[PDB]
């Protein structure tokens, strides 16, 4: 019995090592993209406030063309 | 409760049996519409088999059951078994009796009248039903999203339908079904799956592959381009361990079968995708009326959270419909409920006292009292 | 009561002291500065005097309807809330007011904004502080107690100064919420100790999963706006409703005699009539509390007591009484009602309060008691307005409000989140589960003021 | 020893739970992020085409308008 007790103990203590090596690396791959899904997030605002006004700019200038 | 009396909400579908106590916002008990005997004879004696084995005891062991499925969207393959499938509901989960709290279930847009009247024989003169209605599937969550001028196109597993409800119900046909969601997406893996050395066999463990399915499964922008992305084995293939023991790679698997939702030429079916039965319904009604119509669409089920689905609605509309407004899809984040939540409200509607059939209306029109008032 | 009732206990003439000294401390709760009326307070209170076994007072509980809870953030211009906060803000020092969180700047603050008023040359700020501080220390608040108190009244300010600004997540018009003035919500969760963003996740987004278990939190939806500032409000607003309720009932914890026991006898005190040229939402539910208040005595010095001729055994013939005007009342309570078709129009949720006025029309317009421009020919009326009669006279309100200000109910899905913390104040907010009022806590609204509304005539329907 | 390689197997399966727990939890964290990256992703480059459209749409109104 001995013998089984530390063969589990051998493939439990390494599957632990590779459980925690996952979840660093898991959490690693989490900041990376989640910085990046922040950036473009701000990039993706940032242009939808220029397509209004560039709208607008067109809108407007086929107003003042309809006049002339 | 030292409040009202007899009240109660109820939704079944061809996934789960939506249902609460009475006055909630949302659901409290939801379980499989399913129902089986046993392939296996039960251990005979280990208890008189019997039970089908419906709700979560059910879902649970699977293996035993051979799961036969009733009502498959619109027709119903046997009713002598959805006896046992309500017996479960209001007297289990629910634990309230069906002889005190009214009932509201949902109708499966144009379904037989035949069906109608002999639901209400199973409820009015077995349960005892003194009041209760079946309210249309859709026009249910237009109330609740907040919607009163929008397109709706409501369904999961059940059958589609697009119901243009934003200022009248029942009108021109503009309405469509389809019997093409859930269960066709279920049956149709085993098939393909058959060519990397998988088999979902019996229809027992049929049921997983929609498990799987709604974790992972993601659809296609654009085939072509995802074609030669194939020989880059990294946003693919992607390790699920099954959780008897059985890897499955699925990779190009996710967005094969999904294609067929907007590719019905794949189950041999001349039905238009479900973009060109949009145009179908929008065409018929007046030409000054579809500027609003593009400005909000709802889209709800439980269809319609699978990873691209909303966008790639707007590439394909956009082409075939008129190019100057703006247009927006509102697609609930949780639109599966949308049914359950339009639910609540008429639940707690006293205007709704002009639609539901109280006990004695039965037996002053017969059994006709069903298509003499309502419609 | 006293003197007939009986003497010697030298701690009875001196609780007869206490209970007289209870008026200035009664006139700073319950009463609050109307536009036009200064002392007009505002609430349903039922308070009910136990006793002893020889037949004299022991203590008390205190009982509260539906609060006007939107007092707090939203008010007529000129108007005030309750007297307790701005006498707290001018009575403190700065070094103390950090601690609370709180800087030198009305104007900074959105609740305190939304007014545009602060200091009153009538009322003496500093003044009072030192009055309310004698009025607790007297009762049996003392400092230490108040410190204790204050954080969690401190915790709720931060909570309130947040009306969130506009959110460029979608992509034509519509949007949804998220925080530019972060500092603002960094409040909320400061005095909480969690992460800022994982408090926003759970609130602002509504998870909902259940089925077989019991539900799993992670999953939301991005709400619209007007559901938005409505789990803004419903927040804000009921915490407060559950710290009165805790706050007068904890205090006579202490007062409370636990010497002996006796019988109980309740008293009534309400809001008072107040009519403007112009009217509003607020208006008809005061209103309201007083149909039941006429309805009240119609029940009893006219019905009641007129049982008691039979009772006493007196040669009575039926003499014809003024109808019941049950007009005013079935037209309220079973289906196809005003309170019913309310509840219908309301639930609507893009259905605004204009489109609520038509409901009532086509209902009615023919039931006694119920005019407008349209049917009536009277100029009086607005084009957006209508009319309501009650006893004798005609009102005729606005429509302004109505949506927020009614509904305002709270799912558990953005308390649960909160109440899982570790801490006297963030918990404490939320005392030992359900003080005796639950049975079934998610309802829509509605229902949830015909419970404040029921629960008052039960216990009127058994009583002499 | 076998009482000793037990009492080491039990708390070895503890901390095993704990770290595939943290690892399950976090391979699903850096999962959605990624979905909505994609979502993202795929939402700036639509826009980004608008938002040329909607500059060069209002140049055009500009020439247009200089023209008449
Ligand atoms: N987030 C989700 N992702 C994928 N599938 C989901 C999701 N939520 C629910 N479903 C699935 O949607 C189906 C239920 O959708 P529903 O619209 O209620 O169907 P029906 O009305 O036909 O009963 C079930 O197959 C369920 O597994
Ligand atoms: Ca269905």
């Amino acid at each position: 019995e001995l013998d089984r007790a530390q063969e589990r103990l051998a493939t439990a203590l390494q599957k632990l090592e590779e459980a925690e090596k996952a979840a660093d690396e898991s959490e690693r791959g989490m900041k990376v993209i989640e910085s990046r899904a922040q950036k473009d997030e701000e990039k993706m605002e940032i242009q939808e406030i220029q397509l209004k006004e560039a709208k607008h700019i067109a809108e407007d200038a086929d107003r003042k063309y309809e006049e002339v | 409760d030292e409040d009202e009396t007899t009240a109660l909400v109820c939704d079944n579908g061809s996934g789960l049996v939506k249902a609460g106590f009475a006055g909630d916002d949302a659901p409290r008990a939801v379980f499989p519409s399913i129902v089986g005997r046993p392939r296996h004879q039960g251990v005979m004696v280990g208890m008189g088999q019997k039970d089908s084995y419906v709700g979560d005891e059910a879902q649970s062991k699977r293996g035993i059951l051979t799961l036969k499925y009733p009502i498959e969207h619109g027709i119903i393959t046997n009713w002598d078994d959805m006896e046992k499938i309500w017996h479960h509901t209001f007297y289990n989960e629910l634990r309230v009796a069906p002889e005190e709290h009214p009932t509201l279930l949902t109708e499966a847009p144009l379904n037989p009248k035949a069906n109608r009247e002999k639901m209400t024989q199973i409820m009015f003169e077995t349960f005892n039903v003194p009041a209760m209605y079946v309210a249309i599937q859709a026009v249910l969550s237009l109330y609740a999203s907040g919607r009163t001028t929008g397109i709706v196109l409501d369904s999961g597993d059940g059958v589609t339908h697009n119901v243009p409800i934003y200022e009248g119900y029942a009108l021109p046909h503009a309405i469509m079904r389809l019997d093409l969601a859930g269960r066709d997406l279920t049956d149709y893996l085993m098939k393909i799956l058959t060519e990397r050395g998988y088999s979902f066999v019996t229809t027992a463990e049929r049921e997983i592959v929609r498990d799987i399915k709604e974790k992972l499964c993601y659809v296609a922008l654009d085939f072509e381009n995802e074609m030669a992305t194939a020989a880059s084995s990294s946003s693919l293939e992607k390790s699920y361990e099954l959780p008897d023991g059985q890897v499955i790679t699925i990779g190009n698997e996710r967005f094969r079968c999904p294609e067929t939702l907007f590719q019905p030429s794949f189950i041999g079916m001349e039905s238009a995708g479900i973009h060109e039965t949009t145009y179908n319904s929008i065409m018929k009604c007046d030409i000054d009326i579809r500027k609003d119509l593009y400005a909000n669409n709802v889209m709800s089920g439980g269809t319609t959270m699978y990873p691209g689905i909303a966008d790639r609605m707007q590439k394909e509309i956009t082409a075939l419909a008129p190019s100057t407004m703006k247009i927006k899809i509102i697609a609930p984040p949780e639109r599966k409920y949308s049914v359950w939540i339009g639910g609540s409200i008429l639940a707690s509607l006293s205007t709704f006292q002009q639609m539901w059939i109280t006990k004695q209306e039965y037996d002053e029109a017969g059994p006709s009292i069903v298509h003499r008032k309502c419609f | 009561l006293t003197f007939v009732s009986s003497n010697q206990s030298p701690n009875g003439e001196r609780i007869s002291k206490m209970l007289l000294d209870s008026n200035p401390l009664l006139e700073a709760f319950g009463n609050a500065k109307t536009l036009r009326n200064d002392n007009s307070s505002r609430f349903g209170k039922y308070m009910e005097m136990q006793f002893n076994a020889v037949g004299s007072p022991i203590g008390g509980k205190i009982t509260n309807y539906l609060l006007e809870k939107s007092r707090v953030v939203g008010r007529t211009q000129g108007e005030r809330s309750f007297h307790i906060f701005y006498q707290m803000l001018k009575g403190l020092s700065q070094s103390k007011l950090d601690e609370l969180g709180l800087t030198p700047n009305a104007p900074a603050y959105e609740y305190l904004k939304k007014s545009g008023c602060f200091d009153v040359s009538t009322i003496d700020d500093s003044g009072e502080f030192k009055i309310i501080v004698k009025a607790m220390e007297t009762l049996g608040l003392k400092e230490s107690d108040q410190n204790s108190i204050w954080r969690i009244l401190a915790a709720i300010l931060h909570i309130g100064n947040i009306t969130f600004a506009e959110a460029a997540e979608q992509r034509t018009g519509t949007t949804t919420v998220k925080v530019s003035d972060t500092k603002s919500l960094a409040a909320a969760a400061s005095c909480l100790k969690t992460d800022q963003q994982s408090l926003s996740i759970a609130l602002c987004y509504r998870s909902i999963s259940t089925g077989v278990g019991k539900r799993c939190e992670v999953i939301s939806v991005p709400m619209d706006c007007n559901q938005a500032a409505y789990s803004r409000d419903a927040l804000a607003k009921a915490l407060y409703e559950r710290l009165f309720n805790w706050l007068v009932s904890k205090i006579n914890t202490i007062i409370n005699c636990t010497t002996e026991k006796g019988p109980v006898i309740g008293i009534l005190d309400i809001y008072g009539f107040e009519v403007f040229q112009n009217n509003s939402f607020e208006q008809l539910n005061i209103n309201f509390c007083n149909e039941k208040l006429q309805q009240l005595f119609i029940e009893l010095t006219l019905k009641s007591e007129q049982e008691e001729y039979v009772r006493e055994g007196i040669e009575w013939k039926n003499i014809e009484y003024f109808n019941n005007k049950p007009i005013c009342e079935l037209i309220e309570k079973k289906p196809i009602g005003l309170i019913s078709l309310l509840d219908e129009a309301c639930l609507i949720a893009k259905s605004t309060d204009q489109t609520f006025l038509d409901s009532i029309c086509k209902q009615f317009e023919k039931n006694p008691h119920l005019q407008s421009y349209v049917v009536s020919k009277d100029r009086s009326i607005g084009d957006t307005c209508f009319r309501l009669k009650h006893y004798a006279g005609d009102v005729t309100y606005d429509v302004r409000g109505f949506l927020d200000k009614n509904k305002d109910t709270l799912f558990g899905d953005l308390i649960s989140s909160m109440q899982s913390s570790s801490d006297p104040l963030v918990q404490g907010l939320f005392p030992p589960t359900r003080p005796e009022d639950s049975k079934k806590r998610p309802e829509t609204a509605g229902s949830q003021f015909r419970n404040a509304m029921n629960a008052l005539i039960t216990t009127l329907l058994a009583c002499s």
